[PDB]
């Protein structure tokens, strides 16, 4: 405080959304993931840009350039692993951002929630092409099965797969296209994320109680900047723990052998954040059904706001729905466990039952849960 | 037309203009309500509910309740909501308006005769059983300022409101609009008290045009048995006589100098009414020079600038106000008032001619006949008649009463104004406008 | 959810389960009535605007203190909880009229 | 579609905007066909055969 | 048990009779003790070139100022002592002089009316005296936003045509007008074939015809000039006039398109379309509940303080549109929602709202014809525009034949894609550009 | 529609309603793009008669 501050027609007023923005006081710790997601996004761009200064997309010198990054570049080994393990932190933070909206009814912000699904699709697409960049027998084959799923579409399935592949199979043509696409997509995410906030600042946050918090708003700057800074450190501590103590804990060991189209890995599987999607697709013998269920499960988020039934909004005072919510989270963990395991007789039964429960809970049990409690509250 | 081929449909014996025009049925219920229905077989049907709940009946505490009650129409009732009333009335094209004087407050509905039963039900629910929800009444408060501001755009409205304020202390001095301090201070309990005290049968009268008597009779047998209350500033009126002067820098100066005339029904009121047209109370020829207007002709000499003088005759149930209204430039405001006032003094001194009285009687008879000529004017005339009196006087009988006014009675009426206690209300640039004492 | 008070109970009576669910919901522990936690749509928001000043101001403080309790992740003492029997619907009469008004308005644009 | 509820007012609304919605799908059909020369469709037009 | 359909037939039928020189004597018998009788003539601004523009207003002012038989105020003194009201109005196509009195006083009223028409005095001192009255009245009308805007709209909608002239005329024309032009104008436009003497009240048609035969027989209907010359068509011109003046608080805007005309049967369907849109002027008790979609929203969002839908009908053209009075920061916020309302009737109009408009039109006709003063105007004006006088029952027959399909077709023929004429006055900075206004005349392509 | 000038029939029939305004654009693009290529190629090969591979192919592919 020094003057009347004069001026004002500049970009500072746009920054009032970071300083003077009203915010609920009772915002819990499940909310730093909003700022953590922004921290993760600019972290991938920062490390990714320096990775792109030594990475070459040609198949003859793609894998060998990744080795040159770690072996030769000064401090180039850490940058590769905060990039590889940051995407693990990105999807760790991404799934709690979705989970909080499910629990606290944040999907009632229809504009923000719908843009959120678009943001989810963009990152999952971006992280898919990044895995193909190292070209390491998991990049080639992980991209082989997933992209070949598009062949189940009729009258365009074969045409667009080759159009996606740039040829008859995954090869140098596909690899160069992915690196260029992997470079641009994150900058699209920044623009959408700004649009994501633009649809939220009109209505503010969503206190865990679920009631309007207009009576108890507090300034953002002195209270939540220091709360997000602490949350950022817990992210850096968690990310750096993987990088400096178990860099390959999450990544598959088979990715360290150069891609060989003539040789198939013992077990072919995507990264851990797509494993739950793999389980749903593998649960149906049909090919067209599997790809649709793979897309429907991801795209079911847009259908959630149309399934609200409870007269309340947050699950704080909905004990019946709380039991179902953690059943869905547990089932989503069962899908992750199933995806990393080979298709044999103990897992086909478990995989089909978990997948049929994943859709049954959200489509039937959860809307019926809200209706039941409405009778129990005389409204 | 052309609904089935011949469809002489309604070529009946009376049908209005053909020899039988049908009379006006008059009936008084044992409750005390008055029902009057004239069946003219016209396509348009007009039903009016006349209530003795004027702006004068408000006391000092609940001033402006009548203004809000007049605005209170088209609000939620027990039988019909605000949405249903506005949508239901407008779908059939009907029109709902609320007239309101200092003494009466008429509720009128106009629509086609095919859907008169729907309009009657809406009128009864609005008039008798209003919910007066607090939120709805609260939202209507700013309309009081909007209505008063527009209605006060005409400078003559302000003077007339001040004229009754200056002349009277009691009921009749209340303005027709909510006071500047009462906008927003009116409460739903006050409206319920006003309705429960004044909207109660014996002060009502149901008048309809183009509706059969049993339809009117059956719909009107659901009313109350209460009378009016008391009031600090409104109850029984008593003439005081004063002077109110307002300055607002306007180019044109409006002045109203009046005395105490007689109440309606009284034979002295007719003397003032014919005296009103002796002095001239409105033009008859567009852009005319007003040769027969005694007031305008008297001020014409000397004053060679724009001006306008007429005769003001406000008459009520218990008292009245008679005088002249003037409009003149502030540079010569005093001359116009004084010249017009001196002309009235000559009338009081017996300087009147029989042809002057004969012309004024002709103007009075013609002016009254055209007033009831329209569909709306006829309803208002009989509607107020059924309230002030208990019977309908045909226009022919009225013409005899006007013709039975002696020329001496006109002179005595002039003497009452000249010798009476005056009440002056002025507006505009009052630099040269005279006071009462320098009359 | 937890064992029902009687012995274990599958579904006994109707008031017992509603009373059991009220304590399970836990909005009484924050000093909130049932209608203080409702979702504010374009209907409820109007029905709030019609609340009397004494009732509306009471609702504001009950919400204001509940957010203070949620901010500290605390609850009111055992004696300050909203009793299930003493809980009353202060918003149901106002909601019903807006239900009536909206249904009439919608059906008028349909007929 | 193009309505809000199931009533005579909305039924009249839907019918009144059918011819425009009728020919609007032609742009979606022909325009998509024009974009990628849909053969099965381009094989029936006489001048473009 | 007298239905609305049956009551319309009971209305007495207008009786029209023609004199020897072409004077049309019309009347409607009734039972009222009072009556009005007037003369409607084919005269106005549209019949005057630029040289004699505003002669009718000048002629009308001197009409009651003195006649050959009754010089000075004797003509006025006869009316006032008689108890009658004398009135006269003039527009771009018509002029009238109607006197309301007791039915027993009809013979004297007709005798006076003949004197005003045939025997105007036009004393040289009266023209000089009345010249200052017109000039003073011209300065008076400069403060009327409603009249100024409609003259602005007429100036550009029918620019370069006689219909663009104002009735009063330019001040320069008023100063330079002489007695020779006035008497020439009367001797050219005041003739029996282009005249109609109408009346309504407690008068028998036989008495009125005989009275007209006694007094109006001296009127001439010969070849004089061009044998009662006809008119010439005026071309509508899509344009825009904007008198931007920030001193005045409110903005008066009138936007209109070319209309069908007096005799075109599409006026009934268009009059139903105007009733659907309705009117609103900030003093309505309905507020947000008004059935008209535009009237209700203007009351909710507080867009305007007044707005009206009009259909001005002329010989072969007309103005059809709306005029609204709003804040200086609401001109755009309602002009484009006004146009959006027009596009709704043109594209998709529900049957129910046309029924609401039909009922509103039904009440407009019946309620307007109250008393006898509007009846004579309706009788006199119709015989100059429609030829015969249209009975109320016939009006209902045409009204009952209008449905949603007719309204959608009729509105789209005159409103959709047509170039409108815009007139503005006041703080009209927010008023959108004409291309923005023009692009509002169609949907999905703006 | 009822006028003796081509454009008046061309406007009311097609351009009056924006739905059919887009139809003539998409259909017009079909017929324009097909005729323009043949129109703009036949002129190009006239400038290069006996030059391109099309004009010297005939002396190859043995029996074809
Ligand atoms: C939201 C943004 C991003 C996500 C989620 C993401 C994700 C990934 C993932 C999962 C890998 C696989 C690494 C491995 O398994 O070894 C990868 C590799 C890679 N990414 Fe990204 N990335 C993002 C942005 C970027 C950007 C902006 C760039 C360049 C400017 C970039 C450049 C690279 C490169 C060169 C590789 C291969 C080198 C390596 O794998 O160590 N990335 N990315
Ligand atoms: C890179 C990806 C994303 C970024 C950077 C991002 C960023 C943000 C931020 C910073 C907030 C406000 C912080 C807060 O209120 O806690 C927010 C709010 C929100 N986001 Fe995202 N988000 C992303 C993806 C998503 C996803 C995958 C969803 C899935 C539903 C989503 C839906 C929402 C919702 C519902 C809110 C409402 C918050 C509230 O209730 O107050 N967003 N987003």
């Amino acid at each position: 405080m020094t003057n009347i501050r004069k001026s004002h027609p500049l970009m500072k007023i746009v920054n009032n959304a970071f300083i003077d923005l009203p915010a609920p006081s009772n915002i819990s710790s499940w909310w730093n993931f909003g700022s953590l997601l922004g921290i993760c996004l600019i972290l991938q761009i920062l490390t990714g840009l320096f990775l792109a200064m030594h990475y070459t997309s040609d198949t003859t010198t793609a894998f060998s350039s990744v080795t040159h990054i770690c072996r030769d570049v000064n401090y180039g080994w850490i940058i590769r692993y905060m990039h590889a393990n940051g995407a693990s932190m990105f999807f760790i933070c991404l799934y709690m951002h979705v989970g909080r909206g499910l629990y606290y009814g944040s999907y009632t912000f229809l504009e923000t929630w719908n843009i959120g699904v678009i943001l989810l699709l963009t990152v999952m697409a971006t992280a898919f092409m990044g895995y193909v960049l190292p070209w390491g027998q998991m990049s080639f084959w992980g991209a082989t099965v997933i992209t070949n799923l598009l062949s189940a579409i009729p009258y365009i399935g074969t045409n667009l797969v080759e159009w996606i592949w740039g040829g008859f199979s995954v090869d140098k043509a596909t690899l160069t296209r992915f690196f260029a696409f992997h470079f641009i997509l994150p900058f699209i995410i920044m623009a959408i994320a700004m649009v994501h906030l633009l649809f939220l600042h009109e209505t503010g946050s969503n206190n865990p109680t679920g009631i309007s918090s207009d009576v108890d708003k507090i300034p953002f700057h002195p209270y939540y900047t220091i709360k997000d800074i602490l949350g950022a450190l817990l992210l850096i501590l968690a990310l750096m723990l993987l990088v400096l103590f178990a860099p390959d804990l999450l990544g598959d060991p088979d990715n360290y052998t150069p891609a060989n189209p003539l040789n198939t890995p013992p077990h072919i599987k995507p990264e851990w954040y797509f494993l739950f999607a793999y389980a749903i697709l593998r649960s149906i013998p049909n090919k067209l059904g599997g790809v649709l269920a793979l897309a429907f499960s991801i795209l079911i988020l847009a259908l959630i706001p149309l399934l609200h039934t409870s007269k309340q909004r947050s699950m704080m005072f909905r004990p019946l729905s709380q039991c179902l919510f953690w059943a869905l989270v547990a089932d989503l963990l069962t899908l992750t466990w199933i995806g990393g395991q080979p298709v044999e007789h103990p897992y086909i039964t478990i995989g089909q039952l978990a997948s049929v429960l994943y859709f049954l809970l959200i489509l039937v049990l959860m809307p019926t849960a809200g209706t039941i409690e409405n009778k129990l509250l005389k409204w | 037309s052309l609904k089935v081929a011949p469809k002489v449909k309604a070529t009946e014996a009376p049908a209005g203009v053909p020899p039988h025009p049908q009379d006006l049925e008059f009936t008084r219920l044992p409750n005390g309500l008055v029902i009057a229905s004239l069946e003219n077989y016209a396509p348009a049907s007009r039903i009016g509910l006349f209530i003795k709940a004027g702006s004068r009946y408000e006391n000092s505490n609940n001033l402006g309740t009548s203004h809000l009650l007049r605005l209170a129409s088209s609000l939620t009732t027990k039988g019909a909501s605000s949405f249903k009333i506005t949508r239901g009335i407008e779908a059939v094209g009907g029109k709902l308006s609320v007239t309101s004087t200092r003494e009466n407050m008429a509720y009128t509905v106009e629509c086609l005769r095919d859907d008169v039963d729907i309009l009657m039900e809406f009128l009864l629910n609005v008039t008798t059983a209003p919910e007066f929800r607090r939120w709805e009444v609260a939202a209507l408060q700013p309309q009081l300022r909007i209505d008063k501001a527009v209605a006060l755009q005409n400078p003559q409205a302000h003077v007339i409101e001040n004229l009754h304020a200056a002349a009277y202390r009691n009921a009749l001095a209340n303005s027709l609009y909510c006071p500047d301090y009462r906008i927003g201070k009116v409460t739903p309990v006050e409206l319920h008290d006003y309705v429960q005290n004044h909207f109660t049968s014996a002060r009502m009268a149901l008048i309809g045009l183009g509706v059969s008597h049993p339809v009117l009779k059956q719909v009107a047998e659901q009313f109350l048995n209460i009378r009016g209350g008391l009031g600090l500033s409104g109850a029984k009126a008593k003439y005081h006589g004063g002077e109110i002067r307002e300055q607002n820098g306007d180019s044109l100066v409006h002045a109203a100098l009046v005395a105490e005339s007689a109440a309606i029904g009284s034979a002295e009121a007719n003397a003032f009414s014919v005296l009103q047209h002796v002095l001239g109370a409105g033009p008859h020829v567009k852009r005319g020079s007003n040769a027969t207007s005694s007031l305008y002709q008297a001020v014409a000499k000397g004053v060679h600038e724009p001006f306008d003088v007429s005769a003001f005759n406000a008459s009520y149930s218990d008292s009245g106000l008679f005088g002249f209204y003037t409009i003149s430039q502030a540079a010569s405001a005093g001359d116009v008032i004084k010249a017009a006032y001196n002309q009235v003094k000559t009338i009081a001194q017996g300087n009147l001619s029989n042809p002057d009285v004969q012309a004024a009687k002709n103007k009075l008879k013609a002016g009254y006949l055209m007033s009831v000529e329209s569909s709306e004017g006829f309803l208002d005339e009989v509607g107020s008649q059924a309230l002030a009196a208990g019977s309908y006087t045909p226009p022919s009988t009225v013409l005899q009463q006007i013709d039975a006014v002696a020329d001496a009675d006109v002179i005595n009426a002039a003497k009452k104004f000249v010798s009476g206690r005056k009440s002056m209300a002025a507006s505009g640039n009052l630099g040269h406008t005279p006071f009462i004492d320098e009359l | 959810m937890a064992g029902r008070p009687a012995v274990s109970a599958s579904s006994r009576w109707l008031e017992g389960i509603r009373k059991w669910y009220y304590n399970a919901a836990g909005f009484n522990k924050l000093g909130l009535m049932r209608d203080d936690t409702i979702h504010e749509n374009d209907d409820v928001k109007e029905a709030i605007r019609r609340l009397p000043e004494n009732l509306y101001d009471d609702r504001v403080f009950r919400i204001k203190r509940a957010l203070d309790l949620s901010m500290r992740q605390q609850i009111l003492p055992k004696e300050q909880w909203t009793k299930y029997e003493e809980d009353k619907s202060y918003l149901e009469p106002y909601l019903k009229e807006v239900i009536r008004e909206r249904k009439e308005r919608e059906e008028w644009a349909k007929k | 579609m193009l309505t809000r509820f199931l009533g005579p007012r909305y039924r009249q609304l839907a019918r009144n905007w059918v011819p425009t919605a009728s020919l609007w799908g032609a742009v979606g059909a022909v325009g998509l066909v024009w974009a990628t020369d849909w053969r099965l469709i381009l094989d029936w037009v006489p001048y473009i055969n | 048990t007298a239905t609305y359909a049956q009551a319309l037939q009971s209305v007495p039928e207008t009786q029209v009779s023609q004199l020897d020189n072409g004077l049309r004597v019309a009347s409607e018998q009734s039972s009222q003790p009072t009556c009005t009788v007037g003369v409607w003539i084919d005269a106005g601004s549209r019949y005057e070139s630029e040289k004699n523009n505003g002669a009718g207003y000048f002629v009308e002012h001197l009409a009651f100022k003195g006649t050959k038989n009754r010089p000075g105020n004797a003509l006025e003194k006869e009316v006032e002592s008689m108890g009658a009201h004398l009135n006269a109005y003039s527009t771009r196509e018509h002029t009238a002089y109607y006197i309301k009195a007791l039915s027993k006083d009809l013979p004297k009223a007709v005798e006076l009316l003949a004197d005003i028409v045939q025997n105007c005095s036009l004393e040289d001192s009266q023209i000089e005296k009345e010249r200052d009255v017109i000039l003073q009245e011209l300065q008076e009308n400069d403060t009327s936003m409603r009249d100024v805007v409609f003259n602005y709209l007429h100036a550009t909608a029918f620019q370069g045509t006689p219909l663009a002239q104002s009735v009063e005329g330019p001040s320069e024309n008023v100063r330079k007008l002489s007695r020779a032009d006035l008497t020439e104008y009367l001797s050219r436009h005041y003739k029996a074939p282009r005249m109609v003497l109408a009346a309504a009240g407690g008068l028998e048609h036989r008495q009125l015809l005989d009275l007209a035969q006694k007094h109006f027989s001296g009127l001439s209907g010969t070849y004089d000039e061009d044998a009662v010359p006809t008119l010439s068509p005026c071309r509508f011109t899509g344009s825009q006039i904007c008198h931007r003046e920030d001193g005045l608080p409110l903005a008066h805007v009138a936007i209109a398109v070319e209309g069908p005309g007096w005799a075109h049967p599409d006026n009934v369907a268009l009059q139903v379309a105007n009733a659907i849109i309705g009117h609103y002027d900030c003093t309505y008790g309905g507020g947000a509940h008004l059935s008209s979609p535009l009237a209700s929203i203007a009351a909710t969002n507080k867009l305007c303080q007044s707005f009206q839908t009009f259909n001005i009908c002329y010989a072969d053209t007309g103005l059809l549109g709306a005029h609204f009075v709003c804040d200086h920061m609401s001109i755009d916020d309602m002009m484009f929602v006004l146009q959006g309302q027009w596009m709704r009737l043109c594209t998709s109009a529900t049957e129910s709202e046309v029924l609401r408009g039909k009922n509103l039109l039904r009440n407009a006709l019946v309620s307007h014809l109250d008393g006898t003063t509007p009846v004579c105007e309706d009788i006199g004006r119709s015989l100059l525009t429609y030829g015969r006088r249209i009975p109320l029952a016939e009006w209902e027959s045409r009204i009952a034949e209008v449905d949603a399909r007719v309204v959608r077709e009729v509105c789209s023929k005159y409103f959709y894609d047509q170039c409108p004429a815009v007139a503005g006055f006041g703080p009209i900075e927010q008023l959108p550009d004409y291309n923005r206004i023009r692009s509002g005349m169609f949907w999905l392509r703006f | 529609m009822v006028a003796p000038t081509l454009t008046a029939r061309l406007y009311s029939l097609l351009f009056r309603r924006t739905s059919t305004f887009a139809l003539t654009i998409v259909v017009g693009a079909l017929f324009f793009e097909r005729a323009f290529d043949q129109g703009a190629d036949a002129i190009y090969e006239h400038i290069n008669e006996g030059k391109l591979w099309k004009h010297i192919k005939h002396k190859y592919e043995n029996k074809e």
